[PDB]
């Protein structure tokens, strides 16, 4: 099980550093939205670069890391990007 | 010929605009005769309320299109029908333009004016200007303004005085790759510009009415950091990219917003606009200015790493927003009727900083720094006879020079200071109110200091405030005329006795004062550590046996130093006050032991107690640990070097202190863990570098070991800074003055690769530290070089090399060779005063007094009430050091042992 977490901030002249990327490229490995939940080690790949990284909190779950998706009666743990000790963004989350 | 309108340098009170357009459109690029433009254009309506057959409007550098053989087009509104322009012309001394009409307007028409025209966007920090900075190899040209007090008139013509308010409708034509900024919010996207697409459009909302002297654009390639404030208004912190990305926005944006909330919940009066910008520039003269929704910084007054800055810079910081953003009410909601009355701008402003940033910094206890960073450096100009009233005549300021004069410690900290008291005789609940009132009803009015106190007087009689009399009477005392008393007390008797404090009794006061300088004078003291009753003082002489004492009693006047007077004891007070330092001088609360160090110094100054007694309130200092009461006592012997550092006492002088500091400076190398840790008190971490700064200077030679290890340490690893940032400053002077050619290199390198301007400013003052005087001379032609060091900082560091001994003919001896040309080409006044005051001997005064002479027709302009002050001073210098200086050094002698 693979979580890719990749943003990018807005692009040239004039923009806001702090607010939440412009982009946001969250990919669960092998899922399908219409073919529904995956169901061995976790992985995570998230973004870093400069002050900026992605994270993945705990949310409900009580375990710290399989949908982008809800999964009715599961656990939502958000997906978040970071900015180093200013601002931190829900981008996406992974039910499970 | 004072005869005609066009050559008086107020406006007419013949016509009031109403509203303007404004489109500008900077070039930043070099034209073929190298220069950097703006071209734009301007309709104002106005209304007629006088008949007149001239219409006088301000024009400052700007050249205009002709248009039908004139440099205006005049159009009627609602049926008006202008007459024809018979000339146009320009006048440069009073900065108008003058259209000659063939007919007079009519009263109560209205009357619209089309110009359109051209001017420098210059290197000069004033007007519509250009700021440049480096983003890699490439040099970036950013487009921006500063328009007070007099330099709106520089980038459009208008009516160019703060009464007259109006509305205001900007464009800014604009590379399409760059951002326009102004005072509101855009009215919508920014557009192509249809004659070349490589240009934008961007049109912004009209403004509240409001003064000229707040309009601000600003076309740059900034990036932002942002966040919505608590009521709602949106906060942007704007700076270079590599800025924002690295944080240095991100403390201003902590407090901006908070701050901005707790002004509008203060005084209950909400921010009326959606969004209040805060942006940072290259090159700023003043460090900040209140633009209403566009607040230009200084970077050193709003960016900060919290690596690399220090907890001197972080105050900065938040005290300058805090002070900018009590301009929004105090300045840009209510604003003054003319300049003379600049207190109720600035003055507020310089008050109520302390309140804003107490809110955001509740640990920090800021609001006691008062007393030194304004009520002690006011007091020390308003003790000269050339001093002036924190309002003076609005007859009196006219001319542009005369108005710059103004922005000066009288408005800003005077101004301050009374407010303190103002705010602390009555309740802080009770002078908010009265202000709220005020805010309410002179809302997008002007106001005259007569207006102020009859809200307040509302205040007090809803609160059933009992006052000796209105408050119009009691505060005009402070107000119309200058200076302060000095309450003199007999305590054995009781008797209270009020003067005019004057630096030389041998003073000329010229200036009447309708109230003969007495004051009505709100009299706090503390009985051996206990509050008293309040007192207030209206006679010249009165008792009252609040201030009696009986044996082993002592009394303080002027608790925590509220009211803006000096105070002076009989010989038996002192003596037991005296005894109480040495004792326990924990049982003195702290703010007053710095007021018993500087009223000493000041008092034997002026003939009022011995040198001595002023001296011997220093003994006590070896076993103090406050900031505060070192602060004052530094502070006030800065003096004494100035008349000494270049005479056999020094070496004395410098005795003492090494024996009074030395103490302090190895309890902080304990507590500091070998200077590997700082106090987590903010006082505590000032009172830190001034033991280290004061060690290093009088000679302790475990700090200059100290100093000079971590600056070796530094240039064998340059890139992993092993110095603290509270101790940059010290540690990078005395490293320098101690070091030779190879210090000094790598810290001008520092300099120029420098991305940090709290850093640079560090590195500039140092590299004038350096003792060999070939260094001084090649780093004075660097000051006025504008590659090397921006002219914005070129006075900043011209001052810093006339601190030092070295330098100090080296630039008296520039001053009176160049001063015709650095003239006719940066702040006279401050470069005067500061070049001036070591002057204590007659032929120091022979040269000022040839160098007014030499000068007087050129005129010294802002500089000039500067120039009468340094002659008093020296004056005073001269007789002073006759007087005392075989008393001083056999003192310093016999106590260094
Ligand atoms: C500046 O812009 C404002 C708003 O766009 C203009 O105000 C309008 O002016 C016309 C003519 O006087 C009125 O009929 C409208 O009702 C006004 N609108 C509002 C909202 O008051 C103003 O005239 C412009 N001024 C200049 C000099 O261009
Ligand atoms: C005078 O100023 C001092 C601050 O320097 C005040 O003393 C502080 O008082 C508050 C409240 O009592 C305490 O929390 C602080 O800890 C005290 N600080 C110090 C340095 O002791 C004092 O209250 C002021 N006095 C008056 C009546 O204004
Ligand atoms: C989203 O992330 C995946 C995995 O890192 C990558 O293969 C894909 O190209 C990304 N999509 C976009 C639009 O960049
Ligand atoms: C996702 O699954 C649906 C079947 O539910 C299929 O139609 C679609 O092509 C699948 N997407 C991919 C890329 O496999
Ligand atoms: C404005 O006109 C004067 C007088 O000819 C000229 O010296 C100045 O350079 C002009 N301004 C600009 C920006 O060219
Ligand atoms: C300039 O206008 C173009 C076209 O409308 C637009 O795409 C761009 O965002 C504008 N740029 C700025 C800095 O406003
Ligand atoms: C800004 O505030 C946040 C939250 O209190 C804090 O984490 C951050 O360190 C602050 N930044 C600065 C530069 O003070
Ligand atoms: C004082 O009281 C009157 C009547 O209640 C009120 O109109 C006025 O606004 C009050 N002034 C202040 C400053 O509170
Ligand atoms: C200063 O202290 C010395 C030492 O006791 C004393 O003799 C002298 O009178 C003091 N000076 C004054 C005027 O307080
Ligand atoms: C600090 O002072 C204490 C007591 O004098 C001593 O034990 C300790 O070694 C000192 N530390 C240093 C190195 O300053
Ligand atoms: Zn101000």
């Amino acid at each position: 099980i693979v979580l890719y977490v990749n943003f990018k901030l807005r692009s040239g002249v004039g923009r806001c550093y702090n607010c939440r990327p412009a982009v946001v490229n969250i990919t669960l490995a092998n899922f399908n939205e219409t073919k529904g939940p995956l169901c061995f080690t976790t992985q995570f790949v998230g973004a870093k670069f400069d002050r900026w990284s992605a994270s993945i909190n705990t949310g409900n779950c009580p375990f710290s890391f399989f949908s982008l998706k809800d999964i009715p009666g599961g656990c939502a743990m958000p997906i978040m990007a970071n900015l180093a000790n200013l601002n931190s963004h829900t981008i996406g989350t992974l039910y499970v | 010929d004072q005869s005609k309108a066009w050559n008086r340098y107020r406006l007419p009170n013949t016509l009031k605009p109403d509203s303007y357009r404004v489109t500008l459109r900077p070039y930043l690029t070099p034209n073929d005769r190298g220069l950097y433009v703006f071209k734009g254009s301007s309709t104002v309506r106005f209304t007629c309320k006088e008949a007149t057959d001239v219409i006088i409007i301000h024009s400052k550098k700007l050249n205009y299109t002709l248009s039908q053989g004139h440099r205006v087009v005049l159009r009627g509104v609602g049926g008006s029908q202008p007459p024809d322009i018979d000339k146009t012309e320009l006048v440069e001394p009073t900065e108008y333009l003058v259209v000659h009409l063939k007919g007079s307007l009519v009263k109560d028409s209205q009357y619209e004016m089309d110009s359109e025209f051209e001017g420098e966007l210059a290197d000069d920090l004033a007007g519509f200007y250009r700021s440049e900075y480096m983003e890699g190899n490439v040099r970036k040209v950013v487009a921006t303004t500063q328009m007070q007090a007099a330099d709106a008139r520089k980038s459009f013509p208008c009516f160019d005085e703060p009464a007259m308010k109006a509305e205001f409708n900007i464009t800014l034509i604009h590379p399409k790759d760059l951002t326009a900024l102004s005072n509101m919010l855009p009215k919508g996207p920014s557009t192509p510009l249809p004659e070349d697409p490589n240009w934008n459009v961007t049109e912004f909302h009209t403004t509240p009415k409001m003064s000229t002297y707040l309009l601000a654009f600003i076309v740059s390639e900034f990036d932002y950091v942002e966040k919505q404030a608590s009521n709602g208004v949106l906060i942007r912190i704007w700076a270079r990219p590599s800025a924002i990305a690295a944080g240095h926005g991100d403390y201003a944006l902590n407090v901006t917003g908070p701050i901005l909330n707790f002004f509008a919940g203060h005084y209950d009066t909400p921010y009326p606009l959606p969004k209040s910008d805060q942006i940072g520039l290259p090159d700023f003269n003043a460090g900040a200015m209140e633009n209403w929704g566009l607040v230009t910084y200084r970077e050193n007054s709003l960016l900060f790493d919290p690596l690399s800055s220090s907890s001197s810079n972080k105050e900065r910081v938040v005290t300058v927003i805090a002070h900018e953003l009590a301009h929004q009410w105090f300045g840009n909601l209510v604003t003054i009727e003319w300049w003379n009355d600049l207190w109720l701008n600035e003055g507020f402003a310089s008050y109520v900083e302390y309140l804003g940033a107490d809110y955001a910094e509740p640990t920090w206890n800021l609001k006691d720094l008062m007393v030194l960073n304004d009520v002690y450096r006011v007091m020390a100009v308003d003790a000269l006879a050339s001093s002036h009233p924190l309002s003076t005549p609005a007859s009196e300021i006219n001319t542009p020079a005369q108005i710059s004069e103004l922005f000066d410690a009288i408005s800003y900290s005077k101004g301050a200071s009374v407010l303190r008291m103002l705010s602390s005789f009555l309740s802080e609940d009770v002078f908010k109110q009265g202000l709220a009132s005020y805010l309410h009803t002179f809302a997008y009015q002007n106001t005259i200091y007569l207006n102020l106190w009859d809200h307040l007087q509302e205040a007090v009689n809803n609160r059933s405030i009992q006052l000796p009399t209105t408050v119009r009477d009691i505060m005009n005392r402070w107000t119309l005329q200058m200076g302060f008393p000095v309450i003199t007390v007999d305590t054995s008797t009781g008797t209270l006795s009020q003067e005019h404090f004057l630096l030389d009794p041998d003073s000329n006061v010229t200036r009447p004062s309708e109230f003969n300088y007495v004051w009505i004078v709100p009299i706090t003291s503390i009985r051996d550590g206990r509050q008293q009753q309040d007192y207030w003082l209206i006679d010249v002489r009165a008792q009252n046996d609040l201030f009696s004492t009986s044996g082993n009693e002592w009394v303080l006047l002027n608790l925590n130093v509220t009211g803006y007077y000096r105070v002076n004891y009989d010989e038996e007070n002192w003596r037991k006050i005296q005894t109480q330092l040495q004792r326990d001088h924990s049982a003195i609360p702290v703010i007053n032991r710095a007021q018993i160090i500087n009223d000493a110094f000041n008092l034997a100054s002026a003939h009022k107690v011995p040198v001595t007694l002023a001296l011997n309130n220093t003994l006590f200092l070896i076993e103090e640990r406050q900031y505060m009461p070192w602060e004052a006592a530094l502070s006030s012997l800065s003096y004494f070097k100035l008349m000494f550092d270049r005479s056999e006492v020094y070496g004395p002088m410098k005795n003492y202190l090494k024996k009074q500091v030395t103490p302090l400076f190895i309890h902080f190398r304990n507590n500091t863990n070998n200077w590997r840790e700082i106090p987590e008190n903010l006082m505590d971490q000032y009172s830190e570098v001034n033991a280290i700064s004061t060690a290093c200077s009088n000679g302790v030679p475990e700090c200059e070991e100290m100093v000079s290890g971590l600056f070796k340490q530094w240039m064998e690893n340059p890139n992993n800074n092993p110095i603290h940032p509270n101790l940059r400053s010290t540690v990078y002077c005395n490293a320098i003055a101690q070091g030779g050619e190879e210090e000094w290199d790598f810290a001008w390198e520092q300099f120029r690769n420098a991305t940090l301007v709290n850093e640079a400013d560090k590195l500039r003052a140092a590299l004038a530290c350096s003792k060999e005087l070939w260094i001084l001379n090649r780093y004075l032609s660097y000051t006025l070089n504008p590659d090397l060091i921006r002219k914005q900082d070129a006075t900043s560091t011209i001052i810093s090399i006339t601190n030092n001994v070295i330098g100090q003919g080296l630039v008296w001896d520039f001053v009176q060779s160049n001063w015709k040309k650095l003239f006719n080409d940066f702040s006279f006044s401050n470069l005067i005063q500061a070049v001036t005051r070591r002057f204590s001997t007659e032929y120091e005064l022979q040269q000022l007094e040839q160098f007014k002479k030499d000068n007087e027709e050129t005129g010294f302009g802002s500089g000039t009430r500067a120039l009468e002050q340094a002659l008093e001073k020296t004056k005073a210098n001269i007789k002073w050091v006759k007087e005392n200086k075989e008393v001083v050094l056999q003192w310093f002698t016999e106590n260094s042992k």
